């Protein structure tokens, strides 16, 4: 009896992503997370979205 | 990202309506000036009369 997932995942866009999608035609996942990690100097991310 | 376009369409409609109303006022001004320029004899004519 495999315990397979029951539902599709979902990947909402960030309100910060809406700006770089318009001015730069580009989206770097979790733009709010990279700002905090570069502020904190921490090199590693727990997960890549 | 979609609400941005939903609002931008509304703003484009408002702009295309305000500018057309203003063009209408300026065209009314223009036409009332065109009317006088067709009913306005030159200076020397009126002076001779």
């Amino acid at each position: 009896t495999v315990s397979a997932p029951a539902t599709y995942g979902n990947f909402v866009l960030s309100p910060e992503n809406a700006v770089t999608a318009i001015s730069y035609h580009s989206i770097l996942a979790d733009f709010n997370s990279y700002k905090a990690h570069l502020t904190s100097g921490q090199p590693h991310l727990p997960n890549d979205s | 990202l979609d609400k941005i376009l939903n609002v931008e369409a509304m703003h484009t409609v408002l702009r295309a309506l305000k500018n057309t109303a203003d063009a209408m006022e300026r065209g009314l001004i223009h036409s009332f000036l065109q009317t006088l320029l067709r009913k306005a004899p030159p200076y020397f004519v009126v002076q001779t009369l």
